[PDB]
DNA sequence: ACTTTTTCCGG
RNA sequence: AGGA
DNA sequence: AAGT
């Protein structure tokens, strides 16, 4: 079924950016941790906290 | 305060010498040290105690 | 004469 | 060096 | 940008 309302389309150059969800994503439920504080190591990529 | 915190104790005649936990040696790999700063820093106030005293 | 803060999260 |  |  037609749509009550007309849609503006048309081509429009769209670009890809750099962050993408699955290279953000992360969780941690006990890791580890410092040497010093002995608290939950910083970053993603060194699974911190 | 009498108990706590005399003015005599304002000068420091026998220092505390903090545990390892507190200057951790960061001691990457077997043999190679990496010792803390605050380790370097207590060798260098050792040193110099070290010097006045024989000297005097 | 003289000091100290300023939003939150890969190398 | 970079995101909100 | 302020204030001992």
């Amino acid at each position: 079924k037609k749509l009550m309302a007309q849609i503006f389309f048309g081509p429009t150059y769209y670009q890809r950016l750099r962050h993408m969800v699955d290279d953000k994503i992360h969780a941690r439920a006990r890791g580890p941790m410092q040497v010093l504080t002995r608290q939950p190591v910083e970053g993603r990529s060194r699974d911190g906290g | 305060n009498e108990v706590f915190s005399r003015p005599e104790w304002m000068i420091l005649t026998c220092l505390p010498v903090p545990p390892p936990p507190v200057r951790p040696s960061i001691s990457f790999n077997e043999s190679q040290r990496g010792e803390d700063d605050l380790t370097f820093k207590l060798a260098d106030i050792l040193k110099a105690n070290i010097s006045l005293e024989t000297l005097e």
